């Protein structure tokens, strides 16, 4: 699964 | 709500210290609570808005994820799809309540580059994430989703610099969306790789501390494109 | 309660799911309302409850320990005790709903040693947690979780081999009432110590499987006794 | 902290 913005 | 008692000053506090705790649920709660109050956020209370709800919906994700590959093995009693349904109704409800919060009233009043384009991506964000359970419908979902990111990188190209950490992580959750929402993985690469690029070339004009914000973002956009090609 | 009108069967599947979904609170919900069906429950159900209430009651002692160690700093506005006591409340409740549910009816219907050793020790664990947050009044909650586990403690000496896993858990969470709560360091480590020896001797009667089931928590008794020694 | 019994 692809990588989304992290915090 | 519940908040409406507690000052706006002690919210922020105890978001913080509920984010301590590693207490999301309170933490979502005090903030939405703050938002509530009807004043402007600013740049710490909005993040502080975003990781409380990215890690509630985010423990929501993976467990709908978990039920509903076991939901489809059992189709290859209604238990299964019952309690799926039950995750399902309850991440919609946390992404409602969020884009609820965006539409009242904090897209309206957000006249900075940086307020803007942060609360237009949030909507691109929790509209992907009920794509990513909506079935037929969808369709309207993923414009909805794709209409915010698409303000937003407008905004942003206009008003901010490549290396921007909001610009990045707004690029590289288009580019996911693009990717496994929108069936346009070739939008998705072409998305990452002018974005990883026009940052490389900015680079040069950033402190060493804003250089390690940027290019730890970029690093991402790295690692999607190495999965993706 | 609201699982009032779901099938037993069908609770315990979804307990089940919960529990690979990670939603331990979901999981919890679902095995009270099987435990409030009225029926005793099996080796695997009594298991299904504890786990589900260890990982709810885990989260909230953590959150707590974090809050209260911010709060003994503050004493080197009110926000800090509040939260504080606002996660000690919600965890002195999931405890007390866990007491409730042993003895309205658990405990008094279970005749066989391996579940009323069970009920019993979980009385202790639950009364221990309740101590760990308790301020003076603390001294009856202890004496709560000590009577309790000195009942399971000697029915499993009658009734079990020393290896039982059972057996094992009783008297290492026992010995961690010695050493953490009741200030009798000596008594935990001579109770680790005695445990551990004793089950060692038993360790030749066998199979592979229970072999590794019980050397697993054994070696909790002993790394418990390198720290404490 | 001393070491409980695991699940
Ligand atoms: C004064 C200030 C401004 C911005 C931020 C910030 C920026 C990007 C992400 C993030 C996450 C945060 C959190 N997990 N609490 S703060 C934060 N932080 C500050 N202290
Ligand atoms: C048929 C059966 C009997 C007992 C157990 C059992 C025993 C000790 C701990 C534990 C945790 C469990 C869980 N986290 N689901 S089951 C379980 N399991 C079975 N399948
Ligand atoms: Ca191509
Ligand atoms: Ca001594
Ligand atoms: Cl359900
Ligand atoms: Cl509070």
């Amino acid at each position: 699964r692809s990588l989304s913005e992290r915090l | 709500g519940a908040m409406g008692s507690m000052e706006r000053a002690s919210l922020i506090q105890k978001a913080k210290l509920a984010e301590q705790a590693e207490r999301y649920e309170d933490m979502a709660a005090f903030m939405k609570g703050a938002v509530e109050k009807g004043e402007e956020l600013s740049c710490e209370e909005r993040n502080l808005l975003s990781v409380a709800y990215k890690n509630v919906v985010g423990g929501q994700r993976a467990a709908w994820r978990v039920l509903s590959s076991i939901e489809q093995k059992s189709n290859e009693g209604p238990e299964v799809r019952e309690y799926r349904e039950k995750v399902e109704t309850e991440l919609q409800g946390v992404c409602d309540t969020v884009l609820g919060l965006l539409d009242s009233h904090l897209i309206k009043e957000a006249g900075d580059a940086e307020s803007r384009v942060f609360y237009l991506k949030m909507k691109g964000d929790y509209y992907r994430y009920l794509a990513e359970v909506a079935t037929g419908d969808k369709k309207r979902i993923i414009d909805s989703a794709r209409s915010a990111y698409q303000e937003a990188m407008d905004i942003s190209k206009k008003e901010m610099p490549p290396t921007n950490p909001i610009r990045l992580g707004l690029a590289l959750n288009f580019s996911v969306f693009h990717y496994e929402i929108a069936n346009s993985p070739e939008e998705a690469i072409s998305l990452a790789k002018t974005t990883f690029d026009e940052a490389m070339a900015d680079l040069h004009t950033l402190s060493e501390d804003s250089y390690k914000d940027s290019t730890l973002i970029m690093q991402l956009l790295r690692d999607n494109l190495t999965l993706w090609t």
